[PDB]
């Protein structure tokens, strides 16, 4: 009956906790006691990009570290050249409410999604000067939150119906569906080699998957409320998360438990964006405070602040060469720091 | 040097020592106060540029303050110029400048009034920023120039543009240039009055008295309803207070603007105190 | 890992009394608003009683306003409910409920079909 | 329910028999990675203005 | 500047020239959100208002006195609404329709109203409240099968307010019942506010035609308030 199954589940959880206690012989803050602090980090704007009429809700870089893409809630998708502050493309959408965007590593396509439960794909290299829609992907049952390209023919999506999907573009149908969450899913991050990826939910849970087989492998807990952002450490052996309880944490995929927690006593608001740097010695985080904070990752102290936004910060990004940082916010502006 | 000569053809000598000191102290605080005002207007500029209406508002306020300060300093200069020796020279320039600048003040205040009505009577209507800037600057600094140059050109040849005792406009049975100040000044306050009544028919809809009072104690300095007491100085001699309430009400214009129009704001005071702390 | 475990059910005559106790584990207990919910045999999820972060705001549904009493104890991490004169229309299954966020007064998603911060429940029968 | 508990038990079965390593071995790797790539991180070690595209 | 840079600047100017036309059309339209429950008559007012003219969201366009109004109704979603409700923090108003002929569900509606009132990102958004289905309430009260005082004890000690206007010529019991629930809503409206948003109650039925004019007249009042507060007069 259900009683025996629940008792077995409780025993399994107890065994898991017992096996997780005896794997922790040291604390990171003790091994990292002799590390030199990085100093004080001061940054200042170099470009301010204007042109949007409403909130800016997502952004993404390109493999060439010169081009950008930005998405707003008035129905616009803009492609920027950040060196000279030009405008290369402005694409209108069909639904105003958009929540994600992305380049493909080949510099040929973009994609977006939102409240209407569709993912739209746009071609950039037509013979004429006009950009048109190449494909529309339908079949979710809840608002999409994030999407990331793999090749020019494979995409991965996350929705508010508690499921993740893998899509083949030319055919136009799913090849694998990932089920297992209890709440909504909020953020994703693909691996450097593109063989596994991580997802966090509106529960205090996160998971790791396998794109080929199509199954869950490890589950991590520890937070107290919803999980808002997630990303990968450069080597693919860690990931850092932030939650709507004024706390960030760091997780590993072999010890299967926490290693650091970033928080304070004057911080009583949540986290919206999380982004690493090229070496792993900086962790940048966004708040509705309305600031951005720069955390040393190996000692859990603040080493810098970034101010200048009049409203909530929603997005954040770094480049593939390490030269700039781009920040957007609900006040309709993007700012570049170096 | 009574501050009533702006509106007064004649200043009876009886109260002559009564008013004089007031002016020389009144303007004093005014000068000081206005400087502080501009200082604040320079410290928090990047933190107030949020929308269209607030931007146009701040522009009107800074223009008002600047015009008032310069007009005050030129009155001070032109009141201590001895005309018993040189019948020309600075006693024309000063006059002209004072004239021009005061008129500009008045016209700027008119703009503020109009803006309020345009935000209430026409609720669903939208315009561009730069067209509003253009109309504001072309009717703020536009008509003062025209009136000033026409008056000086049509009056200076026959030597009827300056008084025989002090550096200001005159009139005696002939050319009356002083009307080119009174007629355009008074008939702006008899417009702003209307605006105030309108705003009172929107705040008395239902604690109410405090609300109405705090509303009416902010819009009296900026739109300048006090200058209306000059309507009696032109048509009387002394009777009770006309030459003495005028000075104590209108010479502390900058003090009133610094006390009610700036430091009683909610956001600006918070920003000021946060920066100070 | 949020845990909320209930205790104190049973069977009671009409007019009797009993005490419900919820024990919590896995969060700072004093930052969060708390609630009570019940599921009557044949209906949806209802709402009964409320309490605030400190212990100085209290609120009830219409029909339990003279009989049931709510309290919390921040030291022992426990939420309480006492009932005095029971009617047969109180037989149900009883859950405690948290709020999604800390330091807030709005209470979203407590009565939904699926929701992550909500105990397993306890059965109360009156006859 | 029965099916939900069965699925939970089955998943916890795979989740409870996976290899692990100690934490003092999974802190040193992160520690050493940063020192490996510490001279090529512009936001820790700034560059001269002659090679900075956003300032030159 | 070589030819490539010239061409780049020409294209950028040509793009700004079109964004300037997009600004006006975006700014000349107003956005509204529509909320209710499964037994509320939500769609009937939409059908009536369309005279003035799978999927995760719908849209309806109507026009009053050459003013263009957009209305949005959500669909194909789950029952948890604490993440996609953050998208509607720049609308002119929120419309809330409530069924006032089923006494067993009004407590749920009140609890749904409080969470909207006291949310963080919706503290500058006003609400237009429709108390639908006043026809059914008349017969349910007159007939005498259900007792209103059995779901709410305080009804035993209630007197009709003297500012009420029972124009139609009805049985006073109907007026007591009508105004009790509106008082129940306006208590929550008045208690925790801070003078930054308001609430507007109305009595509707399934055969009214005037539901566009009321939204028009209330949106004027909202905008006038915003303009007066931006000058530090209210």
């Amino acid at each position: 009956e259900l009683d025996q199954l629940r008792q077995e589940a409780e025993q399994l959880k107890n065994q898991i906790r017992d096996a997780r206690k005896a794997c922790a012989d040291a604390t990171l803050s003790q091994i990292t006691n002799n590390i030199d602090p990085v100093g004080r980090i001061q940054m200042r704007t170099r470009r301010t990009l204007r042109g949007h009429l409403a909130k800016i809700y997502a952004m993404h870089w390109g493999t060439d570290s010169r081009l950008l893409v930005s998405a707003s809630q008035d129905g616009k998708l803009i492609i920027w050249d950040s060196y000279t502050t030009n405008k290369v493309h402005a694409i209108p959408l069909r639904s105003s409410w958009v929540m994600t965007c992305a380049y493909a590593p080949s510099g040929n396509y973009v994609a977006c999604g939102g409240l209407d439960n569709i993912c739209s794909i746009y071609n950039l290299k037509t013979r004429e000067g006009n950009v048109r829609v190449s494909r529309e992907l339908a079949g979710h049952t809840g608002y999409l939150s994030c999407c990331r390209f793999l090749d020019d023919n494979q995409i991965v999506t996350s929705s508010g119906d508690t499921t993740c999907a893998l899509w083949d573009i030319e055919t136009g149908q799913q090849t694998t569906t990932f089920t297992g969450h209890t709440g909504d899913v909020m953020s994703l991050s693909l691996a450097p080699d593109t063989r596994l990826f991580v997802s966090g939910a509106c529960d205090a849970s996160a998971k790791l998957w396998d794109v080929r087989e199509g199954m869950c492998r490890q589950t991590f807990t520890g937070h107290e409320s919803d999980i808002n952002a997630i990303c990968f450490f450069p080597n693919g052996n860690a990931f850092a998360t932030g939650s709507d309880d004024a706390t960030c944490r760091l997780f590993d995929l072999r010890a299967d438990q926490e290693l650091m927690t970033y928080s304070h006593d004057n911080i009583i608001c949540g986290i919206t964006s999380v982004s690493f740097s090229k070496s792993g010695r900086l962790l940048l985080a966004g708040y509705d405070d309305f600031n951005c904070n720069v955390w040393d990752a190996l000692k859990a102290d603040r080493a810098g602040v970034l101010a200048g936004h009049d409203n909530r910060v929603s997005c954040l990004g770094v480049t593939d060469d390490g030269m700039a940082v781009a920040t957007g916010s609900w006040d309709s502006f993007l700012k570049i720091w170096n | 040097t009574s501050f009533s000569i702006l509106m007064s053809p004649f200043v009876p000598s009886t109260i002559f020592p009564v008013v004089k000191w007031i002016t020389y102290v009144g303007l004093g605080i005014s000068i000081g106060s206005l400087i502080l005002c501009l200082i604040i207007e320079a410290l928090f500029w990047k933190q107030i540029k949020k929308s269209q209406t607030s931007h146009t508002r701040r522009i009107c306020m800074v223009n008002i303050a600047l015009s008032l300060l310069i007009a005050d300093v030129w009155f001070i200069v032109g009141a201590t110029v001895d005309t018993t020796v040189n019948p020309s020279g600075v006693c024309t320039a000063a006059v002209f400048f004072t004239h021009f600048f005061y008129l500009s003040l008045f016209f700027w205040m008119l703009m503020l009034g109009i803006l309020l009505a345009y935000r209430i009577i026409l609720v669903f209507h939208h315009m561009a920023q730069h067209l509003m800037m253009a109309v504001g600057f072309c009717l703020g600094y536009g008509c003062p120039l025209i009136i000033s140059v026409i008056t000086i050109a049509v009056t200076q040849p026959s030597n009827t543009y300056k008084r025989k005792d002090v550096c200001w406009l005159n009139w005696s049975n002939g050319s009356k240039p002083l009307l080119a100040f009174v007629v355009p000044a008074l008939a702006i306050v008899a417009v702003n009055f209307v605006v105030v009544l309108l705003v009172l028919t929107k705040l008395w809809r239902p604690a109410t008295i405090i609300r109405v009072g705090k509303s009416l104690l902010i819009l009296t300095p900026l739109l300048g309803l006090t200058w209306g007491f000059g309507i009696g100085t032109i048509v009387d001699s002394q009777n009770l207070a006309w030459h003495v309430i005028f000075a104590l009400l209108n010479a502390f214009q900058g003090f009133f603007i610094l006390c009610f129009g700036i430091l009683l704001d909610s956001k600006l005071r918070q920003l000021l105190f946060n920066k100070l702390s | 890992q949020v845990q909320l475990q209930e205790s104190g059910g049973g069977l009671v005559q009409p007019g009797g009394s009993l005490r419900l106790s919820c024990a919590a584990s896995g969060f700072t207990f004093s930052n969060y608003k708390m609630n009570w919910v019940r599921q009557a045999p044949g209906k949806g999820l209802e709402w009964v009683s409320d309490i605030s972060q400190s212990g100085a705001s209290i609120s009830y549904t219409g029909s339990v306003k003279g009989r049931f009493t709510i309290s919390r104890d921040n030291a022992k991490n426990t939420l309480y409910l006492q009932m005095n004169s029971l009617k047969p229309e109180d037989t149900a299954v009883y859950y405690c409920a948290r709020c999604p966020a800390p330091f807030t007064r709005d209470c979203f998603d407590v009565t939904s079909t699926t929701y992550a911060y909500r105990g397993q429940g306890t059965q109360v029968t009156v006859s | 329910s029965i099916a939900q508990a069965r699925k939970l038990v089955e998943q916890l079965k795979m989740e409870a028999n996976i290899d692990r390593i100690k934490v003092s071995k999974a802190a040193a790797d992160l520690m050493a990675y940063c020192e490996a790539h510490a001279k090529e991180d512009p936001l820790l070690t700034p560059v001269p203005a002659s090679e900075n595209p956003f300032r030159e | 500047l070589s030819a490539e840079d010239k061409a780049a600047v020409e294209r950028s100017k040509m793009i700004e020239k079109q964004l300037q036309k997009d600004k006006q059309v975006y700014r000349a339209t107003h956005r509204l959100l529509l909320l209710g429950a499964d037994n509320s008559g939500k769609s009937t007012i939409v059908k009536q208002m369309r005279i003035y003219h799978t999927s995760g969201i719908f849209e309806t366009k109507f026009q009053v006195d050459k003013v263009n109004f957009h209305m949005f109704d959500v669909g194909a979603q789950r029952d948890e609404r604490r993440k996609w409700i953050q998208c509607f923090n720049d609308v002119t108003a929120i419309i809330f329709v409530v069924d006032s002929s089923d006494y067993n569900r009004l407590q749920e509606a009140l609890n749904d109203f409080k969470s909207i009132w006291n949310n963080r990102w919706l503290r500058t958004i006003s609400v237009i409240l429709f108390l639908n289905k006043q026809d059914l309430l008349a017969e349910k009260v007159l007939a005498g099968k259900s007792k209103i005082e059995d779901y709410f004890p305080e009804f035993a000690r209630y007197t009709t307010p003297e500012d009420a206007t029972p124009e139609p010529g009805e049985d006073p019991r109907v007026t007591r019942a009508k105004y009790f629930i509106r008082d129940e809503f306006l208590r929550i409206s008045t208690a925790s506010g801070d003078g930054r948003h308001y609430c507007y109650p109305h009595f509707t039925c399934s055969v009214d035609t005037e539901n566009a004019r009321r939204i028009f007249n209330d949106c004027r009042d909202i905008i006038q308030r915003m303009h007066l507060r931006q000058y530090e007069l209210l």
